[PDB]
């Protein structure tokens, strides 16, 4: 409003309310941090505001100097440079943290102690707009769709509807049509034609009368030769991590067998634990419908797959007999045909039935009369 | 002169571009100086912080899960095949300076992250900050929430450890293959066929670096962009209305509070990242089908889940000749769970039958019922974040190992019902106190 | 529920033959 | 400024007007594309845009139904089905790329023939902001500066100043300190000591008096990829890419075996082109210092890197005795030493001096006597 | 009933934002109809198609240099010793429905 | 791949004084190396798509 003239000779403290006046913004109150210039509590302030922002530089340059001379190699437990190692991420957070740490507390105390204290009071001009905006962009929007004249030929509103839902369909059909995948479309060979993934595993017979082996890791499995495994190889009250081994499958010497053997170890429904119960404790077992006759003597073969959500149950207790899956805290009452009795599981773990060969190393009998793993809306 | 250098590079900006006018206003906005109002700016800045420390570790990661063997100077894992993204993740712990450092900090903010929104959140629900003309924020914001949800659970399986491994079993698989009709339809289509699949990590880490974050930028921006623009609400107090703002002018004041308190959120987050570990990869070794760790052990954003599953009872359909799992539960609940945070200010002004313009923040005293319910859905929130730990927790009474689900299964009725009624007698109490 | 296909039985059940092995793989 | 009640009376063309008044907005001209109605014109000009519409949905629905139907899986050559498959791909694109065409032909002919033709004036108000606006923006900056108390404070600005500088080199170098590495650090095992990568190749001896063979890639994977090669194996005026072969590697049936053969095959350094020089032509052959003994004969062995980029340079023309790189066209003579004659390579080929052992297959006699590959700037 | 709707949801906008001002002097700006003018159109066109394209690709693509063993429906390339890079371009091209016509839009793009 | 081979690093070791320090901070050692690949993916699908938008 004012001309060129007025603002000539207005100050910058009256420029600063004219502005704030354009805009809303009222400073109703403003005074300066130290009323008397001079004073020791003003300099003992500028002092530790400077104190603070000293340290991040002093804590700045320290974290080049530790980056660059400093022990970094890893260094393996119970050695020379181990206990320097061990400092060396620690001393990189802490002289990196507090350099700007005390940074940011330096600039704070300097807007708390030496920028004036302002309360400014800002109309805010919320709701509706003044009704001369509203009418004209409602004017302005109307105006093109009237103008426009497409609201009264329907023969090309139609065909746009049309033609664009069709193109629309199209290309997100053609856009997410990559992604699907018939989860039943007989991929894995199998004794009797192929199967879908989910209804095989690694005890699946790929024809008949296949041998299968309940084969014991040396080692890390799918890393280290698979060894045959005898009846009485797991004293009565232990547990051992069988995988689905084949005599075809080699030792892991060649790349072929390699890769056989990490599929083993890979298979999320292959690992299968094999439990010893003593002898002076069968007469509390209960058998299941279909799999009475699938144990061998004193030795019982259960999935190592939980069938609430697939975690592979390690942990078991020799003295009650129960399987429990660390995930979740489900048991499994091995007596009981591994049946849950407690926690979200629902459903028993499939029993592999099991026999002995010519040879005399424990093979399966054959394949599981279940589904293996955690429950599908397509399950039994 | 340096002001004579101000003035030419101000002459030549306002001759080009002429902001004069606009610049004014944004230096001219002003913000209340609540303590509470600082909920968000942690958040926001820890996002900008993950995205500085996300950047750097795409340099050195692999998300490829083809199998290799370990050649680096772990000497425990040496010989050990295993993927090459839990390869390049101890090679960036140990075979890079600073690796471990930024990898520690990377952490560290997602929980900042994680835990400044619930915050954040609480902050929003107890002042009635939803109400209108603010009630599409906090659509936008509950969005972010539940994007940040499954963001942080994507970062955590890409080493691809014992630990994310079996997480992405127990989660991502056995859950969606339970779904009923399309359920395994869906866990064929994100795992591109059965568990682990070849594309679990790549099509995981395309997800989290990028695409994830790109919808949160966009979603944060349109957040901070309304926030500008609504121009924040206050406290009722002296000379507090609600046709007025009052606080502090960005320019000096805001500016320089809100940047420093950048440098502190940069400085909390790095003393942590180097003096806490956080996420020991090494210990437990790659992830194997075979083998398996106690447990699935999650950060605490995304541990609600994982006891909501331990203690929802057994419970099954098998509905002529199919079968419904346990899993279908906690999927369910997610979603009921997301739909009612969601669409809250909608249901609140059905049933309050308040529908005006709003400015002035409520106090939580005053609405008891609000305020019970928020503690109550916190006190849930924490016994299903505490329902994971019962390992632990069962191995301090030694009255019974099964006992402990019971009190969680027991106490999700009592205990929220306890601290509802504490919450609202609290509220009248407050309310009468100073009246 | 309870799941249909998972009931207990009370046959005794027999000892597994020796398994013999099919050649041709 | 119109009043409330004066924004009720105003017709949508008024209130259109006066919006685009308020935006600095004149529309000049605007006519209706059709002002006489009831003509066999704009009727036929309807259905024009409305087929090109029309097209458009149809080639999105023929997209929908050619991508779930159409056979897409790939068939190999000499199939039945290989031509259908070699239409897939181009029957997505023509459907596609048709449908969306034909909705922005529709579109564009609607504003072309239906929209009414306008053209409006905006004042751009460009340059210098106005005066008022200069002078309070500038005030708010300078009070905040001003009157925040910094200038005076040299120590406080001096100790930001450096902590800001210290931090940010500190965060600087931290941050690119991983990915430097040291290029010139001995970490390849050799006869004489750990060298550098650069100096080093596949041919670079492990001990003194390692046999290197100079074996062939029989082009399978696996099952012996490289064999060993007698002189008489090739004939004159042939060219052959041998690679540096030893017997700790093996035949690749182990895996082990098989990663050592992988590091043969991906060497940058490693592939060397073995010429046998036609008898007729030996007399042009000009040697090289410190490389006369460098061939068995007729037989030369010189690098298949190319010293000016790292192609592979293995255009080897027998009559011409050229060896032509084809990344930049490089043209070296084989006859002189595999001097460079044209193209941006400055640098010589290095020659591998070869021999036979006791069993007659070519080996290597010792190490380049020069770095192989591209120049760098610690080259000889 | 639609026209009700446009005002109901107009009204409901105005009266939390007030964009009426703004997005106004936004349905107000004059540009010229110069056909070189839209060279630039082009350009900015093409980059939302490689986003578009581009993310498509990164649910496919596994960005690795190990070495592996092809084993897809490619026969002339059965065997042949190749990095995970090369593995998944070649089921992007051949073992997914559409990513071949992705792909080459993408880089036509 | 070829294309690589030459402009990428015959260019960048070429360079003088600190020309095969970038080259061996770049491709994480001698070409090929094992890390240029994801490298590359990254800085094309987030980091350099990233500023054209921005800068767009
Ligand atoms: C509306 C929802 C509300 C609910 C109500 C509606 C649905 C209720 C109505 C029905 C319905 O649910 O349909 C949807 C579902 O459909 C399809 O499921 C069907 C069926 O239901 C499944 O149970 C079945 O399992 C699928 O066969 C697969 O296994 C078969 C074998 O299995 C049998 O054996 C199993 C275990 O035992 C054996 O195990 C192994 C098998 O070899 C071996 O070890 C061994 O042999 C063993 O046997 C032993 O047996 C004896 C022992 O005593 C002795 O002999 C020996 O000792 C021996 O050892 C049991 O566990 C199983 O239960 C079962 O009994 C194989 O034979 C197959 O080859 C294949 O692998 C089968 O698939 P198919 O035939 O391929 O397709 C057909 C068609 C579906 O028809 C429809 O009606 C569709 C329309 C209605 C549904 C909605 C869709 C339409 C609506 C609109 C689209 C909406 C606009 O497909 C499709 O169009 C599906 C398209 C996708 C869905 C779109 C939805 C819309 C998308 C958007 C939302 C799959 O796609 C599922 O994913 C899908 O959910
Ligand atoms: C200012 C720029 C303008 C230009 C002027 C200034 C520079 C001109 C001044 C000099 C300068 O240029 O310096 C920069 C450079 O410095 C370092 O280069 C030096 C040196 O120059 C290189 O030539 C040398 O090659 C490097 O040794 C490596 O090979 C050695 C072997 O090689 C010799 O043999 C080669 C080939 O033959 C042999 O081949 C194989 C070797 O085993 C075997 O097959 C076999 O043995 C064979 O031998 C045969 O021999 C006989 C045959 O007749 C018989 O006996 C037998 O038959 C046998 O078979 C030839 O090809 C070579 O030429 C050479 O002769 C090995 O011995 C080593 O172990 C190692 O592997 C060596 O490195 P070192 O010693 O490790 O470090 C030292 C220190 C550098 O000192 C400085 O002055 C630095 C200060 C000045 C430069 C600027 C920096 C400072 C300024 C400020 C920082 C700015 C603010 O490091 C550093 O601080 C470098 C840090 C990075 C740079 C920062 C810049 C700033 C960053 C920002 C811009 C490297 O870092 C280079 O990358 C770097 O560019
Ligand atoms: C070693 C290694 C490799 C580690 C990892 C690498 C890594 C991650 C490194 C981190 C590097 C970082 C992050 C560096 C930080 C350095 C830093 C911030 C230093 C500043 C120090 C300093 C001199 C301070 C003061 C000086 C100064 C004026 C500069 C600060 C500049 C800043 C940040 C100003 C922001 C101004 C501004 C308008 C923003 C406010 C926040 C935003 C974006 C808006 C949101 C917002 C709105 C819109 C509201 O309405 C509102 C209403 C009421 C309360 C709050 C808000 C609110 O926050
Ligand atoms: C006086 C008078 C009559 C007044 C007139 C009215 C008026 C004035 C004006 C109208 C305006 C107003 C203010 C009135 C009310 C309007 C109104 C009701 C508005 C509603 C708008 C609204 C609700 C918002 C939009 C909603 C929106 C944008 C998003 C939708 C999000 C919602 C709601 C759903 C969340 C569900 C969800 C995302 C769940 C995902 C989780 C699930 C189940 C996925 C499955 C699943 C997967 C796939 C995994 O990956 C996974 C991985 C690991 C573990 C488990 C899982 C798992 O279970
Ligand atoms: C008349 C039939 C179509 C209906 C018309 C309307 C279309 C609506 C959407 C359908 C479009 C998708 C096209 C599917 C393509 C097709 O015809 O394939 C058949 C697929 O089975 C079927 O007929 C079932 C039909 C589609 C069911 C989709 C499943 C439901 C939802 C839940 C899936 C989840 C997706 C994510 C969104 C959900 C999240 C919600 C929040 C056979 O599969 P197959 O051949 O084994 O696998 C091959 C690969 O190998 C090869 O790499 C390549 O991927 C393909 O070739 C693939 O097919
Ligand atoms: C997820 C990332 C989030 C970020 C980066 C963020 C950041 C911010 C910031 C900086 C503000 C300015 C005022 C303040 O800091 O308090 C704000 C305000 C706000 N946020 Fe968020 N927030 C996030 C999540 C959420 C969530 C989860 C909700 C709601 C469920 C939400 C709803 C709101 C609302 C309604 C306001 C305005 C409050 C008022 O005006 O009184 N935001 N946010
Ligand atoms: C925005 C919210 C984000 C959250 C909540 C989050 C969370 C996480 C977490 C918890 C991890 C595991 C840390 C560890 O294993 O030690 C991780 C890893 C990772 N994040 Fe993020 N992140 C976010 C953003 C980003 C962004 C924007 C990028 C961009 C590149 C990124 C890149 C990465 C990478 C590459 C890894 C793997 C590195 C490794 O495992 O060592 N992140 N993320
Ligand atoms: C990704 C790259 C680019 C994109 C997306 C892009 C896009 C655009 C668009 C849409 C316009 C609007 C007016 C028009 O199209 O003429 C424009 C104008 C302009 N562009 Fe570009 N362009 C790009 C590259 C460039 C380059 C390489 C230059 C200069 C070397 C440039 C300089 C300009 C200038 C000066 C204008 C304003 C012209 C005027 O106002 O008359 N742009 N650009
Ligand atoms: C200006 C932006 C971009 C340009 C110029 C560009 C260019 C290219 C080109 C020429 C290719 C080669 C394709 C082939 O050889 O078949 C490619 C591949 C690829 N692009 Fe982009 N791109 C851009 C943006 C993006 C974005 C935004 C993404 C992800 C969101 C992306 C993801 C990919 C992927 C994953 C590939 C490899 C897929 C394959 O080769 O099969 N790109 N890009
Ligand atoms: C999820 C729902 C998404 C809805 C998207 C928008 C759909 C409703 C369009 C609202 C137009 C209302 C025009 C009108 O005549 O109503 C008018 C309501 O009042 C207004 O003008 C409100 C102005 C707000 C419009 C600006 C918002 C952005 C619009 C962009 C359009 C491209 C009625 O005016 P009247 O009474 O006839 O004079
Ligand atoms: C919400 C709670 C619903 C409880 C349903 C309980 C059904 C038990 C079935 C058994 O089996
Ligand atoms: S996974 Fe075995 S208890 Fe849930
Ligand atoms: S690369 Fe051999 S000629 Fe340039």
């Amino acid at each position: 409003q004012p001309t060129d003239a007025e603002l000539a000779e207005m100050s910058r403290e009256e420029l600063v309310k004219l502005g704030g006046k354009i805009d809303g913004v009222e400073t109703i109150f403003k005074e300066p941090r130290w009323p008397v210039p001079g004073t020791k509590a003003e300099k003992r302030t500028e002092r530790l505001v400077a104190y603070w922002l000293m340290l991040g530089g002093l804590s700045g340059l320290a974290l080049l100097l530790v980056f660059l001379f400093w022990p970094w190699e890893y260094q393996p437990f119970g050695s020379e440079g181990e206990f320097l190692y061990s400092l060396a991420t620690p001393l990189y957070g802490l002289t990196f943290g507090l350099s700007i740490l005390s940074i940011g507390i330096g600039a704070v105390l300097f807007q708390k102690k030496f920028i004036p204290e302002e309360i400014s009071v800002q109309d805010r001009h919320d709701g509706r707009s003044p009704e001369v905006h509203r009418k004209t962009v409602a004017a302005n929007l109307t105006d093109a769709l009237e103008g426009s004249t497409l609201k009264r030929r329907k023969v090309i509103g139609l065909s746009l509807g049309i033609g664009l839902g069709a193109f629309g369909a199209g290309t997100l059909v053609a856009f997410i049509g990559g992604l699907i995948k018939n989860p039943w479309k007989p991929v894995v060979p199998t004794a009797e034609g192929k199967k879908a993934v989910l209804w095989t595993s690694g005890w699946t017979p790929r024809f008949k009368g296949e041998t299968i082996y309940l084969a014991r890791a040396t080692g890390r499995p799918g890393e280290s030769p698979f060894v045959k495994m005898r009846p009485e190889d797991i004293d009565a009250g232990g547990m051992e991590t069988v995988f689905p081994w084949r005599e075809s499958d080699g030792d892991g010497t060649t790349v072929e067998s390699e890769h056989k053997l990490t599929e083993i170890a890979m298979g999320v429904r292959n690992p299968v634990m094999l439990i010893r119960i003593k002898p002076a404790d069968m007469h509390r077992v209960i058998k299941r419908k279909g799999q009475e006759s699938f144990n061998f003597g004193e030795l019982f073969a259960y999935t190592k797959v939980c069938s609430h959500l697939g975690c592979p149950s390690s942990l078991y207790e020799q003295q009650t007999y129960r399987i429990l899956c660390p995930c979740h805290q489900s048991q499994f009452d091995a007596l009981e045909f591994a049946k849950p009795i407690f926690g979200p599981a629902a459903r028993a773990l499939a029993q592999l039935p099991i026999t002995i060969d010519e040879d005399g190393y424990l093979v399966a009998n054959g394949d599981f009369v279940e589904p293996v793993g955690p429950a599908f809306w397509e399950r039994k | 002169d340096f002001a004579k250098l101000a003035a030419a590079q101000g002459d030549a900006i306002d001759s080009r571009y002429h902001p004069s006018a606009a610049v004014r206003r944004q230096l001219n906005k002003v913000f209340p100086t609540h303590w509470s109002f600082l909920l968000g700016e942690i958040a926001l800045y820890s996002f900008i912080i993950l995205l500085l420390t996300g950047v750097w570790l795409t340099l050195f990661f692999d998300p490829s899960m083809a199998h290799v063997t370990y050649d680096g100077v772990y000497q425990p894992l040496r010989g050990v095949q295993m993927s090459r993204a839990y390869e390049t993740a101890l090679d960036i712990s140990f075979e890079v300076r600073g690796g471990l450092f930024v990898r520690q900090v990377h952490h560290w903010a997602a929980l900042m992250f994680a835990a400044s929104i619930m915050v954040h959140l609480a902050r929003i629900f107890f002042t009635g900050a939803f109400r209108r003309p603010r009630e599409a924020n906090w659509v936008i914001g509950s969005l972010l929430l539940i994007l940040a949800m499954f963001e942080g659970f994507f970062g955590y399986s890409l080493p691809d450890d014992l630990l994310s491994g079996t997480g992405i079993r127990a989660a991502l698989s056995g859950i969606t293959m339970g779904i009923p009709v399309i359920g395994t339809w869906m866990h064929w289509a994100l795992f591109g066929g059965d568990f682990p699949g070849e594309i679990l990590i790549p099509r995981l880490y395309a997800l989290h670096i990028l695409l994830i974050p790109g919808i949160i930028l966009a979603l944060i921006g349109a957040h901070l962009a309304l926030v500008w623009f609504q121009k924040h609400t206050q406290f009722p107090g002296p000379g507090r209305t609600e046709t007025n703002v009052v606080g502090v002018r960005v320019m000096p004041v805001f500016a320089v509070k809100s940047g420093a308190f950048f440098a502190m959120i940069t400085g909390v987050l790095g003393l942590m990242g180097g003096l806490l570990t956080i996420n020991p990869i090494w210990n437990l070794g790659p992830y194997k089908p075979s083998q398996v760790s106690a447990g699935s052990q999650p950060d605490f954003y995304m541990m609600w889940t994982d006891g909501l599953i331990r203690l929802w009872p057994a419970w099954e359909f098998y509905p002529f000749g199919h079968t419904i799992p346990q899993g279908v539960w906690v999927a369910v609940g997610m979603g009921l769970v997301f739909a009612l945070l969601i669409a809250y200010p909608f249901i609140e002004k059905k049933v309050t039958g308040d529908d005006a313009h709003h400015n002035l923040l409520q106090r939580p005293r005053d609405v008891p019922v609000r305020t019970a319910i928020g503690s109550m859905a916190i006190a849930l929130y924490l016994l299903l974040t505490f329902a994971c730990m019962n390992d632990i927790i069962a191995l301090k009474f030694h009255i019974s190992l099964n006992a402990t689900t019971w009190i969680g299964r027991i106490g999700m009725v009592v205990l929220p019902a306890i601290v509802y009624f504490v919450a609202y007698r609290w509220a009248i109490s407050l309310q009468r106190s100073d009246r | 529920c309870s799941p249909p296909g998972e009931t207990a039985s009370s046959e005794p059940g027999t000892t597994p033959a020796i398994w013999t092995g099919s050649p041709s793989p």
